[PDB]
């Protein structure tokens, strides 16, 4: 499927990927697709962080969603 | 534009009124019902008199201002200048 | 010469002092071995340092430096007068021991802090050489010079084995320190629950110390609850030892959950019949005396920390710990932003430490006071009746202690206390407030001025603010000394013009040797001597520097008459001016030398 | 993260 | 038959281009810095695709020379 | 570059002030003003030398270093009796009684 | 006040298209931006209130809440203990307004132990993480009330699904 | 003989002190040497050798001094309702007394006198001239003060009208009551503040409230205010004339208080009435004493913007001749500056009142029969002004113009509206060149940016430089392109400055030398600058046609869509609306639109779906 992801310099793309990819993946194609490195980034969900470790499904994304990309952060 | 002085001997000193001005007390003894004026002093020796006279053309001169001279007091007049500074509060 | 044999025998270096000491007599051999070295001598760096070849040829030349106490560092610090045996020992260099013993060392001699070789074996715990110390006639009982036994200090450091060893060859299980401690307390204040079963073993009586303190109560202020949990099933021990420590938590670990866990437990069995508590004569605390109402605790944590702060302060009773704790809270909701009532808990705790020490640290306090104040103005708005406050009891404390008469104040404190009022006076002079008291200000400092205190180098209140090293004012921007403003109000107060300290000094002299030409313009103005003579002949014109300041500055000729000039005369020439002069000029004389 | 003082 | 002897005409023209714009002042890459908006200079690249601006660049690398976007390097030349 | 000047006759003293390039017939009008005489009957002396009416401060002497504020030069006159000359005169200063 | 146009445009922007948890009703200077309870987590039942008094890519803004809130990033005063505040990657001098938003609503699920703030929050919330403690759920409750009851006052309480 | 500490008697030396001490203070003529030798006993009497004295002497002097004001008391009480004249030279002859003695005692002041307490506490010791005002300042406060203050008021009671008081008796008695000047700490003026200023005030409020009151009960308000002023400026000139320069204030204070607070009801019905006739004396009238009167202008301002709102509304709208614009423009100006020159005139500056013209002003701008139509006016207006030619318009007026146009401008709340007719003006000026002067139009977009802002007019002065940049590139492709039969200008427009960005949808066919040309024209821009896309717009391409097959040649100056038309034309003399259709791309109405245009001069004949046109010869024209 396909899948929205706002970048920082607020603009708007999209993505084609299924609900098997994992996190690392949809970072990598953010990456490629921007120019931003992964460890500098941060999917936001419906307020919610998304791990790299795991995949779409875990977080029922369905289609033509949207994701908020975000830098990194700490305590 | 001057003031006569008379010391205890017989000596007559004249100095200028703005220099004479510079001690209280002659400003007083002017400033009141006295005022050629002689301000006849009877308690002041020639040697100590002709010496404040001398001290008056010094801080009307260097007043604002270099290498200031020190000013020359002999051993043998220091008691009375001393006892005359206070009567004049020069 | 000797400096080198002896940072030899410090790094012990043993093949170069058999030469150097080959290439020297055996007469002169033994005065490098006397030396001087960094305070130590060259027995006692062979001791401290463990090297045991060479401290037993060092004691073949010569064993007269055998006893010879020297300087020595343990943790960094560094010990006074210590042996080489003591020395040995501390180190854990049983070899060392050993051979000082055979060549009759004498096992009983001590630092200047009068502790012994076996108390040094026990600090870091050798329990081998604490065996071979006692076997060779250590006395168990001989104490520093605050009465902490070897067991006591063996309890403190939980070392089990050396203190059953120590009880076992017969020590006494009760001694008590000159300040009341017992080995029982030094169990308490380390969690050697063990070793605290052992001294009860023995028949160790339970008792208060000097402060107050059952190692019962001392294990509730340290935090140890293993012992608190003990000996509340102690029948030694008579609910009232299992609240104190609910409130050093939120005191110490902060966990709320682990106070509500206890004041429960404290609570159940206290109505499980009544009892009534204590009524007092802060937010008006009022602790919770009904269970019912003692059920609404994790709603709110500001109830917590205020019945917890009740509490301890109501038990423990007015002691460091309840101040510390007071200003704690304080500081915390100060960093917190909530100034207002960050302030007010700490007045109480001033007023309650101006009781028990009438201190090292109510300057300790005072200052803080500053650091707040300096944090809160130098951007809610600060009030003027608590600064008024804070200087009215500042003054209350240099009036105390001046007003004693028992001892000589030490000329360091009190200069703490002036810089802090100075501080205080420069922090007032930029605050507005009405006319009403303004009045009670300036009298507050004219009374303070009327004390005529005295400080570092026996100087005065215009002298530390007429002085650039009165600029200790804290970590904080700025409150730059000296300053006009702040001597202003100090001259229109009424201080003295022409005090002398101990070099025969006046505030012109410490003005003129800062360069300041206002404030020499000032002091001038209010009326002191321009020509007024220290101890080396000088005067204040003649201590200036390079001629920016030296011309234009100040003439000297406009304050100066011939009355001051016919005076330098008189008193080069010495002319005995006693009787012929009238009496006022005999002081104008003894002055403008 | 001022508490400048001590026990 | 007809004919035409003079014709005129008019076109509009973007950087339908980059396709981008300042991450810095967040401006349009075509257009004056605040700086300068508050009265001629040009607009600086990266040795990334990312392509930046030139006053708020320069501002920046008073302080730090990378990416802001990518802590790596920087090149300013093309 | 003023010079500072004292002058004397029996027991009067004048204190006055003068430039340098003062000519003496200039001095002897301030010493007229202070004492009503005309300038015609004066014989301004310096040690047992009598001053000619055409110097200019220079050749007489009075340097700017001889004649300090704090010490002034001394110069004596002498006036005339209507017949002829009368010789120049000063008494000193009372002394001091035993310093 | 040269940046003034860009933030108000950015302003704009943001209300015609916002993205989630961000309602604005600025009087920026004195921006009392509104922060929402996004579902799925704790609490998330109101919606709070927020101001900034940002004096923009090198001075970082001042995060103050009203509600007074408890876990362990935050100070009771009004502030938040955030890194991207604070002068390696720390407040890059882009990203200003959505990355921030972004980076407080993400920091509100999953509060940093390892440098605290509030001491007792801190360890309440470790204590609940190891797990059942419940004060933390019980504060929480009472205060999504409060915000529940302010926002049928005025406005329109935030449903789970947009 | 020698100032050395001595023993000296003392009643041999008071016998020879009291005598000279009694001429100094009554100013009797001592002699001057016994004034010099007085000096030395006091020094003597302070330095004695056994028991210093100057305690008796500082003792003996009270005395002396006490005996002396109790005598003066006791001789100025037995006066018999004379009281200020007898006072007066007696505090002559005291003061100089008191200054002088004050001269001779100076030793003693200096050595023993200056040993008192401090300054304050925050039988006192003093000088000797401060004990001798204490003195008269006891012979002063507890006796003579009745009688005293009810002369002076009874002085000043007699200030209206009467007869001419003398001067200098009242004036130093006042001021006698402010020589206490050693008294200098926070206060030294609270004796006569008190004692002085409290009747003295309420004497003069009671006055001039019975005053006031009388003149009110025969006078309208255009008498009252000059009878006011009068009595406002007499009590003003005789206030400096007895009084102490610190009670001019209070006294004109109180004076206009009671008066026109207390009658302030009176005044506010007249200016209400007032200001809508001339009245052109009785403004300046009111306004200077209604200005310091606390709180009265509030009313007066607001009357004054009624009045001008209602003077502007009756012009702003009162013709409506809808046809021209300039007339609002001239309107609003006379107005404007009527106004203002009656304000500076009379009033005297007043920004309160210039705040209150431009709040009345603001809201007839905007007049409105229940959007505001000025905006429009305005934009047309200056679009009228910058016309090609007409009349004998010049050019160094319509500067002059537009510098009083700005004025009327600032007044407008719709500022966004304005920017868009402005554009549109600005566009149709340029892209067709019926502008007069290309400096003028930098001239009013200077104006515009100095008094709106640099962001606010940032587009057209965008356009201005593209059509200098356009001017430029012509040259420079003219030099490139020669490194094509139909003569070439062009203009380079921006994307987001030129506000006709209408999106195209029609795709119309290109003529055939225009492919060649529009190929070499993108080439060459290209290499001269890269990184642009270049659309183009067929509905502002306006080309000619020059034919000479009629009888009479002719010049079309026409958009594309008749050059397509003909071109298509140009390979059959007939052509049909089909092939007309397939020709080109583009929705119908258009086409049937330039048919028509076509026809309505009927260059075209026609013999709908597949109407069949052809070439009209029989039609001619200029
Ligand atoms: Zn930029
Ligand atoms: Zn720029
Ligand atoms: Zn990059």
């Amino acid at each position: 499927m396909q899948i929205f992801v706002k970048t920082l310099t607020g603009k708007t793309i999209t993505l084609e990927v299924e609900p098997s990819d994992t996190i690392e993946n949809v970072k990598a194609k953010i990456q490629d697709k921007e120019g931003i490195p992964p460890d500098q980034q941060r999917l936001i969900f419906a307020g919610k962080q998304l791990e790299d470790g795991r995949t779409l499904s875990d977080y029922n994304i369905q289609k033509e969603s949207t994701l908020h990309l975000v830098l990194r952060l700490r305590g | 534009m001057y003031v006569k002085l008379i010391s205890s001997d017989g000596h007559e000193f004249i100095v200028k009124r703005e220099h004479a001005l510079t001690s209280g007390t002659i400003k007083a003894m002017l400033s009141g019902p006295g005022q050629t004026n002689e301000v006849n002093f009877r308690e002041i020796p020639s040697h100590v008199l002709s010496k404040v006279c001398m001290y008056f053309t010094y801080k009307v001169r260097y007043t604002n201002s270099t290498e200031i001279p020190e000013f020359p007091i002999a051993p043998e007049i220091a008691l009375e200048l001393l006892m005359a500074a206070n009567f004049l509060d020069c | 010469l000797k400096t080198a044999v002896f940072n030899a025998a410090r790094d012990g270096k043993l093949r170069l002092l058999t030469k150097l000491l080959a290439s020297k007599s055996k007469e002169e051999v033994s005065s490098l071995i006397s030396e001087k070295t960094n305070g130590a001598t060259p027995l006692l760096m062979a001791a401290r340092y463990g090297h045991l070849d060479m401290v037993e040829f060092l004691l073949e030349q010569c064993s007269a430096s055998i006893e010879v106490g020297g300087s020595v560092n343990f943790d960094g610090e560094t010990i006074e007068g210590a042996p080489p045996l003591w020395a040995a020992s501390a180190a854990g260099h049983l070899k060392v021991v050993q051979s000082l013993l055979n060549h009759g060392a004498s096992v009983n001699n001590t630092t200047l802090t009068n502790s012994t070789p076996l108390r040094a074996a026990c600090f870091d715990g050798h329990l081998e050489i604490v065996k071979y110390l006692v076997e060779h006639k250590a006395d168990l009982e001989v104490s520093n010079r605050h009465g902490h036994t070897c067991l006591m200090i063996s309890c403190y450091k939980g070392h089990k084995e050396i203190a059953q060893y120590l009880l076992e060859k017969g020590a006494d299980v009760n001694r008590k320190s000159v300040k009341g401690n017992t080995a029982l307390h030094d169990c308490a204040e380390s969690g050697s629950l063990d070793i605290m079963k052992m001294l009860l073993m023995y028949c160790a009586k339970m008792e208060k110390d000097g402060y107050g303190m059952t190692p019962l109560l001392s294990a509730s202020v340290t935090g140890h609850t293993n012992i608190v949990d003990f000996l509340t099933h102690h029948a030694q021990t008579s609910i009232n030892a299992l609240e104190l420590l609910g409130a050093t938590f939120v005191d110490k670990k902060r966990d709320l959950l682990g106070a509500l866990k206890y004041w429960k437990k404290a609570m159940n069995m206290r109505y499980s019949n009544i009892i009534s508590k204590p009524v007092p004569q802060y937010d008006y605390a009022k602790e919770v005396n009904s269970a019912e109402e003692l059920e609404g605790l994790i709603a709110d944590p500001d109830e917590m920390r205020m019945q917890a702060l009740l509490i301890r302060e109501r038990i423990l009773g007015p002691h460091p710990d309840t101040s510390y704790y007071i200003r704690y809270r304080g500081a915390v909701y100060a960093d917190s932003g909530n100034f207002k009532r960050c302030i007010n808990l700490w007045k109480y705790a001033l007023d309650m430490q101006q009781s028990n020490l009438d201190s090292p640290m109510t300057a300790s306090s005072l200052l803080s006071f500053a650091e707040l104040f300096s944090f809160m103005l130098q951007d809610t708005t600060v009030t003027f009746d608590d600064l008024m406050g804070i200087l009215c009891k500042s003054v209350l404390e240099i009036e105390r202690a001046i007003k004693q008469t028992q001892c000589p104040a030490d000329p360091l404190q009190l200069n703490k206390a002036l810089s802090i009022i100075l501080h205080l006076i420069c922090l007032l002079e930029k605050v507005p407030c009405t006319l009403e008291q303004d009045h009670f200000k300036k009298q507050t400092i004219y009374r303070f001025l009327k004390l005529h205190p005295r400080g570092k180098n026996n100087f005065s209140p215009l002298h530390l603010a007429v002085d650039k090293n009165t600029t200790c004012v804290g970590r904080y921007p700025v409150c730059k000394f000296p300053s006009l403003q702040v001597t202003a109000i100090l001259i229109e107060c009424g201080a003295d013009v022409n005090v002398r300290d101990s070099d025969d000094n006046s505030p012109l002299h410490i003005a003129a040797l800062n360069n300041h030409p206002d404030i020499m313009n000032l002091l001038i103005k209010s009326g002191a001597h321009f020509d007024a003579t220290n101890l080396h002949k000088q005067t204040a014109s003649d201590l200036l520097d390079e001629k920016e300041i030296a011309k234009n500055l100040i003439q000297p000729i406009n304050h100066t008459t011939l009355q001051c000039l016919a005076a330098r005369v008189i008193v080069n020439h010495r002319i005995y001016y006693k009787g012929h002069i009238p009496e006022k000029l005999e002081t104008f004389v003894s002055l403008h030398r | 993260c001022l508490g400048s003082v001590n026990p | 038959r007809f004919e035409v002897k003079k014709w005129n005409a008019v076109a509009l023209w973007a950087w339908d281009i980059v396709v981008d714009n300042c991450a810095i002042c967040r401006n349009h890459i075509m257009d004056l810095c605040i700086e300068c908006q508050a009265n001629e200079c040009t607009v600086a690249w990266g040795v990334c695709n990312h392509a930046f601006h030139f006053h708020c660049i320069s501002r920046w690398l008073k302080t730090r020379q990378v990416c802001p976007l990518d802590n790596r390097e920087w090149e300013f030349q093309k | 570059m003023d010079v500072f000047l004292m002058i004397r006759r029996h027991k009067t003293t004048i204190f006055t002030d003068a430039k340098e390039s003062s000519t003496v017939f200039e001095l002897k009008r301030i010493v007229e003003g202070i004492l009503k005489r005309p300038p015609d009957e004066q014989r301004l002396y310096k040690d047992d030398q009598l001053l000619d009416d055409g110097k200019t401060l220079g050749e007489c002497g009075f340097t700017s270093q001889t004649a300090r504020p704090q010490a002034p030069a001394t110069v004596g006159l002498a006036f005339r009796a209507d017949d002829t000359f009368e010789a120049l005169c000063i008494e000193p200063f009372s002394s001091p009684p035993e310093l | 006040t040269s940046s003034q146009k860009a933030l108000m445009l950015e302003l704009k922007s943001l209300q015609e298209e916002p993205v989630e948890g961000f309602r604005i009703t600025l009087v920026l200077y004195n921006w009392e931006v509104a922060i929402f309870g996004p579902p799925n987590t704790l609490y998330e039942g109101g919606y709070f209130k927020a101001h900034i008094k940002f004096p923009y890519p090198y001075s970082p803004p001042t995060f103050r809440f009203l509600t007074k809130m408890w876990h362990p990033n935050i100070y009771e005063n009004g502030d938040v203990c955030i890194s991207i505040l604070h002068p390696s990657e720390r407040w890059n001098p882009t990203q200003n307004v959505r990355t921030i938003l972004l980076s407080v609503i993400s920091l509100l699920n999953e509060p940093n132990t390892f440098s605290p703030a509030n001491v007792d929050a801190s360890v309440m919330f470790r204590k609940w993480r190891d797990s059942k403690d419940k004060e933390y759920a019980e504060i929480i409750r009472k205060q999504v009330s409060a915000t529940k009851a302010e926002a049928e006052k005025d406005g329109v309480k935030v449903p789970t699904t947009l | 003989m020698s100032l050395k500490p001595r023993v000296v008697d003392f009643d041999e030396t008071w016998n020879k002190l009291l005598t000279t001490i009694k001429a100094v203070v009554m100013l009797e003529y001592v002699e001057r040497a016994t004034w010099n030798d007085r000096f030395s006993d006091i020094y003597a009497l302070c330095v004695a050798y056994p028991e210093p004295l100057g305690e008796r002497l500082y003792t003996e002097t009270k005395i002396f001094l006490e005996n002396h004001v109790r005598h003066l008391h006791k001789r100025v009480l037995e006066s018999e309702e004379q009281v200020l004249v007898m006072y007066h030279r007696y505090w002559e002859e005291y003061s100089k007394g008191a200054d002088y003695m004050d001269c001779l005692y100076r030793y003693l002041n200096t050595q023993f006198i200056k040993k008192n307490k401090l300054t304050e506490a925050d039988e006192p010791l003093m000088e000797i001239g401060e004990l001798a005002l204490d003195m008269w300042r006891k012979l002063m406060v507890e006796p003579l003060q009745a009688i005293l203050i009810r002369m002076l008021l009874r002085e000043i009671k007699n200030d209206r009208g009467g007869e001419d008081p003398n001067q200098k008796v009242i004036h130093g008695v006042i001021n006698s009551f402010v020589h206490v000047e050693q008294y200098k700490k926070k206060f030294p003026l609270k004796f006569y503040q008190e004692i002085f200023e409290s009747p003295f005030l309420t004497e003069t409020g009671e006055y001039y409230k019975q005053e006031a009151s009388n003149l009110l009960q025969e006078s309208n308000c255009s008498q009252y205010m000059e009878k006011v002023l009068g009595r406002l400026k007499d009590e003003e000139i005789r206030c400096r004339k007895y009084l102490h320069p610190s009670s001019y204030t209070k006294v004109i204070h109180e004076c206009q208080q009671r008066m026109v607070a207390d009658h302030l009801q009176f005044l506010h019905a007249e200016c209400h009435n007032i200001i809508r006739q001339e009245k052109k004396n009785d403004m300046a009238n009111m306004y200077v004493l209604l200005r310091a009167v606390s709180t009265g202008l509030p009313h007066m301002i607001q009357e004054l913007q009624n009045h001008i709102h209602d003077e502007g509304l009756r012009a702003t709208s009162n013709l409506t001749q809808e046809n021209m614009p300039t007339l609002f423009v001239e309107s609003v100006l006379e107005v404007h500056g009527k106004f203002v020159q009656l304000i500076n005139t009379v009033l005297n500056g007043d920004q309160h009142f210039m705040s209150a013209l431009d709040k009345a002003l603001t809201s007839v701008v905007n007049y409105r029969e229940p959007v505001c139509k000025a905006p429009e006016l305005l934009a047309k207006y200056c679009d009228n002004l910058l016309k090609k030619s007409a009349k004998g318009m010049t050019e160094n007026e319509v500067e002059d113009r537009l510098t009083s146009f700005i004025t009327v401008f600032k007044y407008i709340d719709d500022k966004d509206v304005f920017q868009k007719f402005y554009a549109r003006m600005l566009a149709k000026r340029l892209i067709h060149g019926l502008s007069m002067s290309m400096d003028s139009e930098e001239a009013m977009i200077n104006k515009l940016k100095q008094a709106c802002g640099y962001e606010f007019t940032s587009k057209l002065h965008r356009m201005y430089t593209d059509m200098s940049v356009s001017a430029d590139l012509n040259n420079k492709f003219n030099n490139f392109i020669k490194n094509l039969g139909i003569s070439f200008q062009i203009y380079v427009l921006q994307a987001g400055a030129w506000p006709l960005t209408q999106a195209p949808s029609s795709t119309f066919a290109i003529p055939q030398e225009l492919e060649k040309s529009v190929q070499m024209f993108e080439l060459f821009y290209s290499q001269h600058f890269s990184g642009r896309k270049l659309t183009w717009l067929h509905y502002l391409c306006t080309g000619e046609v020059k034919m000479n097959y009629l009888g009479k040649p002719y010049v079309a100056m026409v958009t594309t869509y008749q050059m397509a038309v003909l071109l298509a034309f140009n390979n059959s003399e007939t052509v049909s609306y089909k092939e007309l259709q397939d020709s080109t791309q583009m929705n119908e109405k258009e086409l049937t639109k330039t048919i028509k245009s076509l026809l309505d001069v009927k260059m075209i004949n026609h013999d709908d779906a597949e109407s069949s046109f052809s070439l009209n010869m029989n039609f001619s024209s200029k």
